[PDB]
């Protein structure tokens, strides 16, 4: 017969495609490793930490720095540095805010320890509620014999804003219940609400709502000039007295303004600044900066 | 003397088999070519994640929780004055809460078959956003810096929790009130003791599906850290091809080789046979004592915390 | 996984 | 007189070995399906988007029986 | 008879003694004119005022001046120069002291006004307790953008004196009650008492006894961080707060060292510098100099 | 006739008298020579006085008292920015307290018979020590500069107090709620009105011990200031010898010549006759009105202060 | 011959004018006593010390009367 | 002491 000699010729086709496969695979596994390398990196974190650690944000801005993000600082007196959202206006100054309020979703009805260590989070864009920490704040305002200043900036659901600067600003040690106490009131188109504003009840207020020299109070820590722990009543932490005359940590009311009925018991709180907006008008944005006196803020340039 | 007729009947049916099989493959591959090409195009624009650092800070997660650290997001700690503070994820809810997550798996979002160095420095994603919310609450799989892991444990007593769950949901875990990984100098040894929980003391009791020399060689407790970049396994062999790390891509405290393989090859579905493994072994995050050499977890995680 | 001798 | 009994078997070796050659190709291939898949997922923590794709283990082992069905033939 | 011609011979003697009289008188009235001119000058006043009026004592030493006494100065912002006892160490600096304590008898229990315009008396020697006057001190530290300093010098009833320098020193106008404020504390082997030395009563003190930013209070002018008109409680004026933590205008206790009983009410005060001596140890000599910052 | 015998009787007796009187003078004179010579030697060493200038200051004495000036010692004033501050003596006690002393007498310690310039410039001792005490609270006779005196008054309404007393103690004084001396360019006029107090309006009503032309020619008011160095009296005569100031040694607002002569010749005891005056007139500080042309006071003072 | 009535009065004239000259002396003298006394005092506000001396007016007026007692009668 | 005419 011997005619069948043909089917065997068909094999050339298999070993030929098989060769292509094997060859292709080698070239493929080859590209795989190229992918493993190229594509194998941690996500890109929009949030970044800068260097040039210093005494505070103003020393950061004193050692270069021009951006307004989060850095690290480590006070002479204390130890272990910690993040701190600065704010270098670029004029040559670098504020070091310790509290900010926007969104409104962050809460302040936190206990004592929580306030001593701070809560919330810090952000580069600088948009995120947060309270540094009574302990941090202290170490910052005490280090050296250099006076510090505070700029309580706020804003309404209108869009306009007002400032308030106080000199020699500085909070005592925990041993004294982080007592707040400055020297005098400097400029400020928001009004001296820390001077105790006598709304309209009792010849009191003026010598009852001033926060100069007051201690800090919390839901479970009473160190104010009133038995009734204001905290519990209100729902925050502050240097209470009669109590608040402009505390800015109360509930963040959406849209601003509220009534005595919006609250369970029927009291009032929320970020208010007597010397500027009614005692029943919550803020939309808040912020507490802080820079050594000698700096520009009513100092020089 | 006539046996020849079978050449036309048997060989043909075979050619039909190769044709289908071989042709099926020329296509299966073309399909893969476009994928690798397309995916390659993707990591040309990395992933973005915005994690706002919480103000509250400390040395470990333990401190943070006792400093007003309620929520279970990632944090920034400084276990030492002579070490750069680093992000990390702190679990604040599981068993008392306040655990320092050191390793975690859940979707294979990152490859653990990295070299030795990536394992000393740390790799992976510490944490991702929480669907719209500004902070980072969700984990993300990673492996904090070995040097940190060692430094952490070598400064005070420590314990370890290793929970995990299959693809059915069922959860279990291991507890070691004694955990301590030496510094790079000493190959990141791993001396753990004081077992607890239910899932399998494979870290110091070796597997359960083995006996004698077979089992007593899979006790991770005491071994060194190995990567397909550096071999420190309890497997003595000259053939560089035979190395625990390479066999099962991923840095672990191997030893000819394991009874538990965290940081392996996150296999989907959960089940897998021998003819799937990169080398044909049993790679992939498996505990074996609760599942088997052929079952990759759905979620594998570790976390440390002060003793007392 | 273990490894025979 | 070489035609009667001889031509039958002497020629089959070309396909016999190739037959063994594909079994290795599939096995070696299967592992690729796995590796790739696993690797792809690796991009989730690196590559913008993650190309989600199913891996057919059924087809393979289904073809593996054809190969295993055509074994001892000589 | 005519024999008597002898007596008329006596006449010569009278006329002669007479001429001598008229003559000496002219010589005498002549000498009187010499006396009126010689002896007709105002007594010599040991105390002397030097010229070369300037912006402050440091200008006086900048415009020559090598002696240490009283000069006239006139700050740019205000007018009507005044007296100010300087202090030129010759090294090329001329301190301007606005408050010095020695003797002890001078008292500082004056009302607000008295402190505004100062009190006591200056002296060339430099030995006489005095207080320039809040108005003066103000304008002297407010003129120009040029910083000033202060050197609180003290001395114990031992003999060892100490110092204390503070930069950017300057007291505001009366409008703000002469608020005293600076930038920081420079050197000083006496210690920073204007910082707020917390003795041992309450976790307060520190954040209550500092004087950087406070106002000025007096027996009849309370502008402190305490309704407590401290000056009454004490017996002087200062920039109270808790009050004193180092005010040196209190009573000068002879020999230094006093007790809680030595006071009429049972409180404490008097020249004390917390960060140097006991809350109950009165100084012997004091002094507040002031020089622009660039001088060191 | 025989009248000769009276020569030996009369002439001798006179000779005795002249001898007594003449000889008595010679010694009387040698007596004075010793004094003049001796006193002369004393002025070879002037007096020393030390007056610690008080810190408190102002324009006049009125400002000082209302500035914490309770004690009545010498101060430092400056009634104008364009003039050097000078010493002075502030009386903070007499009637209300705060009078600026402008001139004073009490012991003749300083001669007021000076030329014109001295009176323009000012002479005398503003003040002397107080028996040990470092500061000067005691007076001492003087006359502050005219120009100052003029300048003082010509800058706001002013008044004057001219107290004085005999050697019997009895005191009296004048009060003019309107005092003003013009500038040196106007021979230091003196326009005083608004009389008061008891002692005699001998400064604008003339003397009481006279009448008509005699009296109305002794009104100091509106006169000019004269000195034996410069004549500005109301006495019109060509004889250089005849001039108020030369007669009654001293500068004043003479007018042919005075009804009161402050700044005269401080005599002792209090009384004296014409045959003692330097010229034979009636010099010496005398008010005449309260006492008489023959009686120099024991103390004579003047002081100013605003009207308000 | 001129010795009888003449010698008496012609001779007295020298003492006559002299008798007046002494008076003019006293008075011119009396003032010195005064002026000097007054001038001495001016030395208090100048001369370190001041010489203290008594002025005798009595003696003068006393002697004055003697001079006045011997006027016209010759 | 006045000066008559
Ligand atoms: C510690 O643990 C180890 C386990 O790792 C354990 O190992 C033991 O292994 C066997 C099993 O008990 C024993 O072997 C010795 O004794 C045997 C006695 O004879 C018979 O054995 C059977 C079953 O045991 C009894 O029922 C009978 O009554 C009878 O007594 C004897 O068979 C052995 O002879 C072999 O000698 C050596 C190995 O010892 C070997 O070189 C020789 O070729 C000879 O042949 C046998 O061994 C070879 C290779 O080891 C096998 O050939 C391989 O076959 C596979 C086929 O597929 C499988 C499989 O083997 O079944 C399926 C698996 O599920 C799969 N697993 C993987 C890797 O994922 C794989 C997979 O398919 C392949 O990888 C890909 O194809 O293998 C395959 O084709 C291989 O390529 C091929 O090489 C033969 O199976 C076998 N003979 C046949 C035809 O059946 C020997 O004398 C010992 O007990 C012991 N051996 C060792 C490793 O020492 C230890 O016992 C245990 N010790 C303790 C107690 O601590
Ligand atoms: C405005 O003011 C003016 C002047 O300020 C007033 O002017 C008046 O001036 C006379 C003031 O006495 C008035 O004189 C009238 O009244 C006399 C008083 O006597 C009357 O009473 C007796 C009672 O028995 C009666 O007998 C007599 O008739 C009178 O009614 C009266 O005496 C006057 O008479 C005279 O008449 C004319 C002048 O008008 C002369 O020609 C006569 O001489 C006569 O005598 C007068 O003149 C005498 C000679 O000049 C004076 O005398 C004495 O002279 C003394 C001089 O001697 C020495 C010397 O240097 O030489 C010696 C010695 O050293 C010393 N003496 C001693 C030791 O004390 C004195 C001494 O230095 C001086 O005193 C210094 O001042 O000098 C000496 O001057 C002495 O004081 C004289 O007494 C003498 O002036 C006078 N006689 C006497 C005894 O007084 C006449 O009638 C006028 O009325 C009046 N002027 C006239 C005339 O207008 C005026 O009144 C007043 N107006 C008003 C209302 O506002
Ligand atoms: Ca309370
Ligand atoms: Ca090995
Ligand atoms: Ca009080
Ligand atoms: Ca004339």
């Amino acid at each position: 017969e011997a005619s069948i000699l043909t089917h065997d010729s068909s094999i050339r086709y298999l070993q030929e495609i098989y060769n292509s496969n094997n060859q292709k695979i080698v070239n493929l596994k080859e590209k795989v490793a190229q992918l493993e390398a190229q594509c194998q990196e941690p996500c890109k974190d929009t949030v970044q930490i800068h260097d040039i650690t210093g005494k505070d944000c103003q020393d950061i801005a004193n050692k270069g720095a021009k951006q307004s993000g989060l850095y690290f600082i480590k006070p002479l007196k204390a130890n272990q540095q910690f993040l701190v959202y600065c704010e270098i206006d670029g004029s040559g100054n670098g504020w070091t805010v310790f509290q900010k309020r926007l969104d409104g979703s962050v809460d302040f009805k936190k206990n004592w320890i929580q306030y001593k260590e701070g809560f919330g989070h810090l952000s580069p864009t600088g948009t995120t509620e947060f309270w540094l920490g009574n302990e941090k704040i202290h170490l910052i305002s005490t280090q050296s014999a250099i006076p510090y200043a505070l700029r309580v900036e706020l804003e309404d659901w209108n869009g306009r804003t007002s400032t308030a600067d106080y000199a020699m600003f500085k909070v005592g040690p925990e041993a004294d219940k982080y007592r707040l106490t400055y020297a005098y009131f400097a400029g400020g188109d928001a009004g001296d609400a820390f001077d105790g504003f006598d709304f309209g009840d009792d010849p009191s207020d003026k010598f009852f709502t001033s926060h100069n020299g007051m201690q800090f109070s919390t839901w479970d820590n009473d160190n104010d000039k009133f038995e009734g722990n204001c905290a519990e009543q209100d729902g925050s932490g502050w240097w209470m007295n009669k109590c608040h005359a402009g505390h800015l940590n109360g509930v963040y009311y959406q849209g601003g303004t509220y009534s005595k009925a919006s609250t369970p018991n029927g009291y009032d709180n929320g970020i208010i600044w007597a010397t500027w907006k009614t005692r029943w008008y919550s803020m939309k944005k808040t912020t507490m900066k802080i820079i050594p006196f000698n700096r520009l803020t009513i100092g020089e340039g | 003397l006539y046996i020849d007729e079978t050449v036309n009947s048997n060989i043909p049916t075979n050619l039909r088999v190769l044709r289908s099989i071989l042709e099926n493959l020329r296509s299966k591959i073309q399909k893969l070519e476009s994928d690798v090409s397309a995916q390659m195009e993707y990591c040309r624009t990395p992933c973005t994640v915005s994690c706002n650092i919480p103000v509250v800070s400390g040395k470990e997660c333990e401190e943070i929780i006792r400093k007003g650290g309620e929520t279970s997001e990632m944090y920034l700690i400084q276990p030492d004055s002579s070490v750069k503070p680093y992000r990390v994820y702190c679990d604040m809810n599981t068993e008392n809460g306040g655990w320092t997550v050191i390793q975690n798996r859940q979707d294979g979002s990152v490859d653990f078959g990295r070299k030795w160095d990536p394992y000393k420095q740390g790799f992976g994603n510490v944490a991702t956003n929480t669907d719209g919310k500004n902070y980072c609450g969700l984990p993300g799989e990673y492996w904090l810096g070995n040097d940190k892991i060692s430094q952490l444990t070598r400064m005070g007593p420590t314990e370890l929790l290793i929970e995990m769950e299959d693809w059915k949901g069922d959860k279990v875990k291991a507890h070691y009130g004694g955990f301590t990984v030496q510094n790079e100098a000493n190959k990141y040894q791993i001396s753990v003791n004081k077992y607890r929980g239910t899932a399998g003391n494979a870290l110091m009791d070796g597997a359960s599906q083995l006996m004698g020399e077979n089992r007593t060689m899979t006790i991770h407790n005491g071994m060194f850290f190995s990567t397909y970049d550096r071999d420190n396994d309890g497997w003595l062999t000259s053939d560089p091809r035979k190395q625990c790390s390479k066999e099962d891509g991923g840095g672990w405290w191997y030893n000819r080789c394991h009874a538990a393989n965290p940081n392996g090859r996150y296999y989907w579905g959960g089940q897998y046979t021998w003819d799937m493994a990169k080398h044909g072994t049993d790679d992939g995050v498996v505990w074996m004592n609760w599942k088997g050499s052929w079952y990759s977890m759905r979620k594998m995680s570790m976390k440390i915390r002060p003793f007392f | 996984g273990h490894r025979p001798y | 007189i070489e035609v009667l009994k001889r031509k039958v078997i002497e020629k089959v070796q070309h396909i016999q070995l190739l037959q063994k050659n594909v079994r290795a190709q599939l096995v070696d291939m299967k592992r690729l399906e796995v590796d790739i898949d696993i690797k792809i997922r690796s991009c989730r923590g690196s590559c913008s988007r993650a190309l989600a794709r199913e891996v057919d283990l059924k087809d393979y082992e289904d073809q593996q029986k054809q190969l295993e069905q055509v074994i001892a033939k000589d």
